RNA sequence: AAAAUGAAGACAUUUUAACGAGUAAGGAAACGAAAUGGCGUAAGGACAACAAAAGUAGUAAAGAUUUAAAGUAAUUUAGAU
RNA sequence: UUCCACCUGAAUAUUCCCUUAGGAAGGUCAAAGUAUUAAUAGUAUUGAUUGGUAAAGAUAAUGAUUAGGUGUAACAUCUUGUCAAACUAUGAAUAAACAAAGAAGAAUUCUCAGUGUUAAAUACACUUCAGGAAUUUAAAUAUAAACAUACUUUGAAUCGGCCAAGUCUGGUAAGCAGGACUGGCGAUGCGGGAUGAACCGAACGUCGAGAUAAAGUGCCAAA
RNA sequence: UAUAAGAAAUUAUUAAGAGCAAGAGAAUUAUUUCAUUUAUAGUGAUUAUUAAUAAACGAGGAUUAGGAGAAAUCUUAGUAAUUGUGAAUUAAAAGUAAAAAUCCGAUAAUAAUGGAAUGAUAAAAGCUAUUUAAGGUAAGAUUAAUAAAUUUAAUCCCGAGAAUAGAAACUCUUGAAGAAGUAAAUUAUCUACCCGUCUUGAAACACGGACCAAGGAGUCUAACAUGGAUGCGAAUGAGAAUAGCAGGAAAGCUAUAACAUGAAGAGAAAACGAAAAACUAUGAGAGUGUAGAAAUACAUUUAGCAAUAGUAUCUUUCAA
């Protein structure tokens, strides 16, 4: 609310979360903003958090 | 534009030997190779200390080595700096690896049964570092550090660079 | 690139392929049902447009059962359809009462 | 910036990611993964055809005028007169 | 006050001056050089507070002020209308400073010493919750943060500023003088407001294709 | 030195011939995107089937003389109480409650077809076919019980993984009679205020500047400090004067050496002159074990440098 004049927001649906991650998804790996290309890179970063592919991410 | 906190500037860490010394340039190449391949934190430490400036590589006398190796009999002292000789006190038997050894320090170390080693033999014998003691000399003993600050201060006054009419 | 990231997409694609074909066939059959239902409606209207035809011959009142059944149902289904109509009217009265305050 | 490679290749290496406005002002030289990178003027010490004639030059120097090429640019290179 | 590209990038507070067109301490800034680092916060939430501003009040204290009853002009007393930068009971919003587990991430049990307090202590205080040994243990709001964080040294320039406003004071007022908070211009180009230092959108390596912002769609002028 | 690779040249035929560059396509595609078309699990409204009550509303009633409409057959016009419409409601018929169209909502997506900017050309975790079978959560289909159901059971279907095998290397136009690109001059559209300086602010009605060439302004000596490179290191310098050497030399080399700075600090000075062979906290590093399993992540043993802070002890001082 304090930053209202500078942002817009709302409640995303499942499709919005799917399309946002699938098209604009990227992970911070070793200080680098590497886009999502495979499930192997997702497992290397967030595997310890029981997230191995792009669907647990969603 | 993007609202960044600060822009990218060079990190103030040295990554190579300073100066044009051909032998120090190769030692950084040697330990830069070992640190990357063996992935030992010992080689990363030696490589980091090889790139320090001369004022950040303070000397270590033989008396400091004598005290620090009393309970490390079959060990090797590893100081990335010149090793000077404390003529006031005797030199026991011990193995020292250093960039440089004072002529009188090397004679005293060898006469006691010890060995003065360089950083190429240490990497050959103990590349990852197994029976080594890492030592660095004191940095706050520099007489330049006494004049840093304000001498009018109430807590930690400076030392008033001498000059005209100094009483 | 979808399959490399979401290997489950092959299963989901086949399911969507099934549903699209099944819905099209379901739509095709229902379209046929309305064609004869509308045709049955048409013939009743043409039959009852004879009301235009004419000793005080007054007030053509038209037959009440001119529409004919096109799909046959069992006794339970015929009884359930009347019950379903009563349910629908109750909800319409229920929604209208709430909105009308 | 981080990884990888590294006695000489070469374009001051390879990959990936982020970033690039600016008065006053600061960033000397050297530093193989280089603690910014370079252009120009003049003089001094060297180097310049590796097999015993070793940079260019009366088969036309420097300079001048233009024409083209290389460089983000400072500038350089070559042709013709 | 004499060459190029690249990177970072200010200032008008505070103290002293025979000081007011100037200096020094200091803030902002750059470059060098470090440290595995009790050394993150221009934020919100929860908890315990602090304040006296806006508001409010006016037979609630101080002061100002119109009128009407009742009792003995006046004085009491009950009402009534209107007030305060140098009045106040009460008192926000925005704020300020704490805590939300660093003698180094907890806790418990056993053992336990030196001084002193104490009537004496086995209580208590400080001593790495002196010290020592076992067992358990990574938990204790949200969010962000390793090219994080903490800096050290050396030094430049600057301390004529100006503008805006759901702000204030002096003034009849001013494109006037002076302030509180923030954003700007100075130092800044670009799209729009015909024109414009400051307005609105948005900040800039060289380009291509697209969706856009402010704002526009009769012609000049794209729609 | 063994092996395909098999270059050049040569022979018979013709669907009979370069390189490079620009442009237009073909087949299959990567990132971004334009246009058109296509379904969006609304129980929303309408889309002739009959009849009744209506809350409201105005008008109308009971002979062809003159016409309108229609090939209708049936209506319309005008010169004392039957009837016309109708929001809403209701019965029966039809209807398993998904057709098409419009409006109101809801969303914006799968896909198909044409392009555009920057590319690529190769086989696929391509795709296609054949096998067994995880799966299909309203909705893959049909059935049956019922039912305001993303409730149940049955058999038909399709089918992910995996295993077995396959299918892509192309046309045209232009160019030494000058391609693509580049430069110069002109035209056209858009675009462009005078540089330097002081200044809050100059294109300024602020100052300097008519034009060109050459000259032209942070330098040298000395003291201190910080810092980057270098030598030696309790020492360093001794190119202090100076004295020697070879060579002839403003160069070079050599001289147990005065002194400078430092190794000890405090005090005005007289007078003095540093250990409990230290302690505490955090901290650099080195080993093992296990597991994930690719790197790596936890447990455990040891070590305690630098730095910071704090302690005892010691020197001098009125005072640390």
């Amino acid at each position: 609310r304090l930053v209202d004049p500078y942002v817009t927001y709302g409640y995303p649906t499942l499709e919005t979360v799917q399309k946002l991650i699938y098209k604009r998804g990227a992970l911070k790996i070793n200080g680098n903003r590497m886009p999502i290309t495979s499930n192997c890179m997702i497992k290397k970063a967030l595997g310890d958090k029981d997230v191995v592919c792009v669907d647990d991410l969603v | 534009a993007i609202d960044l906190d600060r822009h990218h500037v060079r990190k103030h860490v040295s990554k190579t030997a300073r100066g044009n010394n051909a032998y120090m340039k190769l030692l950084v190449r040697l330990y830069g190779f070992l640190a990357r391949r063996t992935q030992s934190k010992f080689a990363k430490t030696i490589l980091h200390r090889l790139c320090l400036s001369r004022v950040n590589r303070p000397i270590v006398s033989t008396s400091k080595l004598a005290c620090l190796m009393k309970k490390h009999p079959e060990e090797t002292a590893v100081c990335v700096n010149t090793v000077t000789y404390d003529s006031r006190y005797p030199v026991p038997k011990m193995n020292v690896c250093a960039l440089k050894f004072t002529k009188t320090a090397e004679a005293a170390i060898t006469k006691a049964g010890g060995k003065c080693l360089r950083f190429d033999e240490l990497a050959l014998k103990a590349p990852t570092g197994r029976k080594t003691v890492l030592i660095r000399g004191k940095r706050n003993v520099r007489e330049a550090l006494k004049h840093f600050g304000k001498v009018c201060a109430k807590k930690n006054p400076a030392k008033q660079y001498k000059g005209k009419q100094t009483k | 690139a979808m399959v490399k990231l979401n290997p489950y997409a092959k299963i989901a694609s086949h399911k969507l392929a099934q549903v699209a074909k099944a819905q099209a066939a379901h739509k095709a059959q229902y379209a046929a049902k309305m064609e004869k239902i509308l045709a049955a409606k048409k013939e009743a209207l043409n039959q009852s447009v004879a009301k235009r035809f004419g000793g005080k011959v007054i007030k053509v009142k038209v037959e009440n059962n001119l529409l004919k059944a096109t799909v046959k149902r069992t006794a339970k289904q015929d009884a359930y359809m009347k019950k379903y109509d009563g349910i629908v009217k109750a909800n319409a009265k229920k929604y209208a009462e709430k909105i009308g305050f």
